[PDB]
């Protein structure tokens, strides 16, 4: 019923979404790691002097 | 909140008194309480401390012994038992609030005082001016000198600043050098570094007119500043 | 010939079991019980006497001649004495917490505070109840014991019976006698072969603490309160002795080994 | 060296203190769940062991402390939040056995029932089911035979035969047998004898429990 | 007409999946397997924070990447600090039943909910030294599995009555429901710029809603199982879920369809939490199997195991700054990882 109209609509809304192809959204991704690799801690181990943890 | 202290009385010299500092509204279970007194003329200066549920207990070195400072939770009080009142001890005591834990503003409340007469390795923190001239609405600066850096290994540098209004109990403005205590105008700054601090008013209005005390929180005793008097 | 064998097996069986249930009850996370202290504490003190009092017995009653200096002689007979006495009173600790847990579950008095306090109390008390047994030895050649008096020396040696076997066994057998009775008669087949099981564990460990530990307790108190003692002396304390070590190597097995949920574990944890 | 951390490690002590003391307190304290089966009396049990979400009905009795935990008014995905009740000393259960003409009913119950005895996260703790309304099911059945519920039944339609086959039936849905004991009760006396039941079978898993751990089964 | 109605709907849900299929040239895997891998990284237990006495089911780090609130059954949540293991305050609860935890960015307020279907939020910075319990949010029919702080006086919530709700503080009222999910919305997840979250419920699909309005902009499947956890690359436009199918994958806003999937095959166990370094490129993931999995969004090459842990992680947590990754298991032991 009502929920049904609202399914559709809302399905209706979705499928009029710009859609770029996977290779731009991938080599964005791969983009930002590249930039941000050498201030992620975790990646690439600080030394023990500039690291809170000990 | 509220703390409400008694127990000031013309001592003969040399006797025993007990002061009383009943808390309303706050927690007091949970929160560490010092003794402060400040003589009738000089500056502020560090009395004792019980931290909280009795653990610890710290007495400044010229009242070591001769005051014994004890608390009661269950009846939200706080006893100051002082013996041998030598003539030096003259002064009205305040009784000071303080919370220790990460981000936390030890020292915020301070009691209304109780004027009390008696008849007839430190960290020595200096203030390099005693009495300004200041103008309603001159930026002003006052300096603070201390002997022993501040500036703890773990980045934290233990410097309040306190503000007494005449005729007032003196009140929290800044701890640890930068930050502000809840409810004060953001004109307060704090900034300098290990054994040399700043604090800067902005745009000073006549509501901050008063004696400014710097204190040290390294480690007790917490030797007060000598104060820097304002005027208009 | 059979004795050296004898007691080359029960030492090795009782520092594996030993060894064993430390590592099991150290290196496994989930095996932190209360009851599980008073085990690992029980297996600490058998360790201990087994690997100390074992060669000093068998060197002393085998060659008849101590092989030690005066000072190790003042030494070795205390720890000896009180690594026995801590193990009968943690298997006495034991079976009260166990009689806690079973006889009286409602007051949930089996909390891992009381069983360091437990620990350290029965600790304290062997190190101390019995320290004479230090201070009065003396050296020749066998090195013995040096009384001031009749009458001291039998005290103090009724005393230590009382405290290692009298007072510990009694405590034992009223705790595991009323779990017993509870197990019987606290119900309202598998139920009755699971209670039948349980009072044959009971058993096993009352009957074979009781047992292993009488003919010491018996020479001890014969010979030094009575003033006895030597031919079937020699053979009798080196049975006793030997017997005293099979309990040591049989309390792993027979508390942890024998119990399902121990045996899965540690099967799980290796 | 900890100019004012010694005080933050004062108070972070101060605390853990607390917490130790809390947690203490908190293990004296047994734990039950009370699942039901929808429209069960769990309301009638409830208000006669007492003497939004899920309401805890903490009350004592004979120094014990028990917590009751009633969970059936959420309608969800029951495996999403159900492992947080592992270590419940018991999981009580409700079965409105009345209500096995109603429609199909003790059905759905019985499902529920082998669920929630079954789950991977209840493999030990015991249940405690009620077969409640007695005195209506007694009635009921005096109407109508059993055998509406379920064609299987070849027995007397009485009370007696009826109550004992279902009882059977309902401790014949535990798969999971030699683990969990489960204790079964007719909650129909208007008395305080069903939280009696309730303590004198919690003892009893509590010394299940105390004698696993200990080592003797 | 119903049947016609719900052909249309199928026949639309056809297209769009041909049309998200059409727009997928390379995949991921293909594009990243020139860069080099991270290699393995061994990162020990700094920390461990000891001060649970039960199961721990949520945690979150403070915005300054120190203060770290932890919520257990045991009716208390403890706010610790991180840096010298001390705790600053041990809140208990109305309910010991919670099941999530969120501490506030200004890091004044912290919200904790559970089975008692409420969002209880606790004021810690008051002058009164007691944390005092600022609202008590309530409207949710079924539990609420997680909750999240848009700022001091909004925040979202996802409850298991399969809806989210924006509540405003400081009214205590929901201002919008996302409606939209058919099953208990078990993990949520805001942006960067708090603009648009996701959520994912056990309906085995991931949903982008947009705060401003409450809509579902997207809805993403793939999944064959629950989706017991979410989080977002830190760009903001790609999110990654966990599941209870022992598999986490990668979709990406703006092509709107899975990137990639992290599954190996020596696991069967399902996920309970996911998060990503400050750098987006490692993935942590918090396994069932008693330790939580340190995988590569760029490759599904797993980089490391931080085997720790004796039961369950329950929840896990990247510091904002990406100095350290918490992990709180049922063990009641919440770890720090460097
Ligand atoms: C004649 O045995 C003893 O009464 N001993 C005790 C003093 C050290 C002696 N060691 S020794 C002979 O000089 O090598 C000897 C051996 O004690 C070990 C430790 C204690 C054990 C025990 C004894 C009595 C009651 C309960 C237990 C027996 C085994
Ligand atoms: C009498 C001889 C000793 C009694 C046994 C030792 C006491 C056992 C109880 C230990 C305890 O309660 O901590
Ligand atoms: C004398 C030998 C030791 C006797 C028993 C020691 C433990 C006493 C405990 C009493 C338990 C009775 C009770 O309070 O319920």
């Amino acid at each position: 019923i009502a929920q049904a109209r609202k399914l559709v609509e809302q399905l209706k809304m979705e499928a009029n979404i710009d859609r770029i192809k996977v290779s731009k959204a991938a080599a964005d991704l791969m983009a930002y790691c590249e930039a941000h690799a050498k201030e992620d801690p975790l990646l690439t181990p600080v030394p023990a002097s500039e690291n809170p943890f000990r | 909140v509220q703390l409400v202290e008694s127990g000031g009385g013309l001592v003969q010299p040399g006797g025993s008194r007990k002061l009383s500092c009943s808390a309303s509204g706050f927690a007091f279970s949970s929160f560490g309480m010092h003794w402060v007194r400040q003589a009738p003329e000089k500056g502020l200066e560090w009395v004792a401390y019980i931290s909280s549920g009795s653990g610890t207990i710290y007495y400044a070195d010229t009242v070591k012994g001769r005051f014994t400072i004890s608390r009661d939770d269950p009846k939200n009080t706080l006893f100051l038992q002082m013996t041998s009142l030598r003539s030096e001890d003259t002064a009205m005591y305040y009784c000071v609030r303080s919370i220790y834990y990460y981000g936390s503003s030890p020292f915020d409340f301070w009691g209304q005082g109780t004027t009390l007469t008696v008849s007839a390795a430190d960290i020595v923190m200096t203030q390099a001016t005693s009495s300004v001239p200041v103008t309603p609405g001159e930026s002003v600066s006052i300096s603070c000198r201390s002997s022993k850096s501040l500036l703890h290994s773990n980045g934290n540098t233990y410097l309040y600043w306190f503000l007494q209004r005449p005729g007032q109990s003196p009140q929290l403005l800044i701890y640890r050098m930068s930050n502000l205590a809840s409810g004060v105008p953001d004109r307060f700054s704090g900034s300098g570094s290990g054994t040399a601090f700043t604090l800067t008013i902005s745009r000073l209005e006549a509501e901050d007119v008063g004696v400014y005390y710097c204190m040290q929180h390294l480690e007790y005793p917490l030797t007060f500043g000598a104060g820097t008097k304002l005027e208009l | 010939w059979v004795l050296i064998a004898g007691y080359i097996i029960v030492f090795v069986v009782a520092l594996i079991g030993n060894v064993l249930v430390c590592v099991a009850v150290w290196k496994n996370h989930h095996m932190r019980t209360v009851t599980n202290y008073f085990i690992v504490n029980l297996s600490l003190a058998d360790v201990l006497v087994t690997i100390t009092c074992l060669p000093a017995t068998l060197v002393v009653d085998i060659t008849e001649t101590w092989f030690f200096g005066q000072s190790l002689c003042k030494v070795i007979p205390y720890l000896q004495t009180v690594s026995v006495s801590v193990s009968v009173l943690t298997l006495s600790c034991i079976a009260l917490d166990r009689w806690y847990a079973i006889c009286h579950p409602l007051m949930f008095k089996s909390t891992a505070k009381r069983a360091r306090n437990s620990i350290v109390i029965i600790w304290i008390v062997s190190c101390i109840i019995m320290i004479p047994q230090a201070i009065v030895m003396e050296c020749s050649t066998v090195c013995d014991e040096r009384w001031g008096g009749e009458i001291y020396p039998k005290m103090y040696h009724i005393c230590f019976f009382l405290v290692t076997y009298m007072a510990p066994l009694c405590l034992m057998v009223l705790a595991y006698l009323q779990i017993f009775r509870k197990l019987w008669c606290r119900q309202i087949i598998k139920q009755i072969r699971a209670r039948r099981k349980t009072a044959r564990m009971l058993m096993v460990v009352l009957l074979v603490f009781a047992i292993c530990y009488l003919p010491i307790s018996i020479l001890n108190v014969l010979k030094r309160v009575f003033g006895m003692f030597r031919e079937t002396v020699y053979a009798w304390f080196t049975f006793s002795h030997w017997l005293v070590y099979a309990n040591s190597a049989a309390n792993p097995i027979i508390y942890n080994f024998l119990s399902g949920k121990f045996r899965e574990e540690f099967k799980a944890a290796f | 060296l900890s100019a004012e951390d010694k005080a933050a490690v004062e108070r972070s002590k101060m605390i853990d203190r607390n917490l130790r003391e809390d947690g203490e307190k908190a293990a004296r304290e047994v734990k039950l769940l009370l699942l039901g089966a929808g429209e069960s009396g769990k309301s009638t049990i409830v208000k006669q062991m007492k003497i939004t979400g899920i309401v805890e009905t903490h009350f004592t009795f004979k120094d014990l402390h028990f917590k009751m935990f009633d969970v059936g008014g959420q309608r969800d995905e029951r495996k999403k939040w159900i492992h947080c009740f592992e270590g419940v000393t018991a999981i009580i259960f409700c079965v409105a056995l009345s209500d096995y003409d109603l429609v199909n009913r003790m059905h759905e119950s019985m499902k529920l029932f082998d669920s929630i005895c079954n789950n991977k996260w209840f493999t030990d703790t015991s249940i405690i089911l009620f077969l409640n309304k007695k005195d209506l099911f007694e009635e009921k059945i005096k109407k109508s035979p059993l055998t509406i519920c379920y064609p299987e039944y070849a027995g007397s339609n009485t009370y007696e035969e009826a109550a004992a086959y279902i009882q059977c039936q309902f401790e014949d849905l535990n798969k999971r047998k030699d683990t969990k004991e489960i204790y079964t009760h007719f909650t129909c006396s208007t008395d305080t004898k069903n939280v009696q039941f309730v303590f004198d079978a919690v003892t009893d898993v509590i010394i299940k429990n105390n004698l696993k751990d200990c080592g003797l089964f | 007409e119903l049947d016609q109605l719900r052909q249309e709907a199928e026949q639309l849900k056809n297209q769009i999946r041909d049309a998200r299929k059409a727009c997928a040239d390379a995949t991921l895997s293909q594009i990243t397997n020139n860069i080099d891998p991270v290699g393995r990284i061994q990162m020990r237990t700094r920390r461990t924070l000891r001060g649970h006495l039960a199961k721990i089911y949520a945690m979150h780090w403070g915005t300054d990447s120190r203060l770290l609130v932890s919520a257990s059954q045991d009716g208390k949540l403890i706010i610790w600090d991180s840096y010298t293991t001390n705790k600053v305050h041990a809140i208990p609860l109305r309910s010991s039943w919670v099941m999530t935890c969120a501490y506030a960015p200004s890091g004044n307020y912290v919200a904790c909910g559970g089975l008692d279907n409420i969002c209880s939020i606790y004021n810690l910075k008051t002058r009164e030294g007691n944390v005092r319990v600022s609202r008590e949010l309530a409207g949710h029919t079924g539990y609420l599995s997680c909750c999240r702080f848009l700022d001091d006086n909004q925040i979202v919530t996802s409850s298991g009555d399969t809806t989210c709700a924006l509540w405003d503080i400081e009214t205590g009222q929901q201002t919008t429901t996302f409606t939209g999910h058919t099953g208990d919305v078990m993990s949520l997840s805001l942006a960067p710029d708090t603009r648009l979250f996701v959520s994912g419920a056990c309906d085995a699909s991931a949903k982008l809603w947009d705060v401003r309005e409450g809509m579902c902009r997207q809805t993403f499947t793939g999944h064959e199982s629950d989706i017991n956890a979410i989080c977002f690359f830190p760009n903001g436009n790609a999110f990654a879920t966990g599941s209870d199918d022992a598999t986490c994958r990668l979709f990406d806003l703006r092509a709107d369809q899975e990137l990639m999937t992290y599954s190996h095959d020596n696991i069967i166990c399902g996920i309970t939490s996911v998060s990503f370094s400050k750098s987006g490129r490692l993935l942590l993931a918090g396994y069932d199997d008693f330790n939580c999995n340190v995988w590569d969004a760029l490759k599904a090459d797993r980089a490391g195991v931080l085997a720790g842990h004796d039961n369950r992680v329950s929840c896990l947590g990247v510091t904002d700054d990406g100095m350290a990754v918490a992990t709180g298991s049922w063990d009641s032991f919440l770890k720090i990882w460097n």
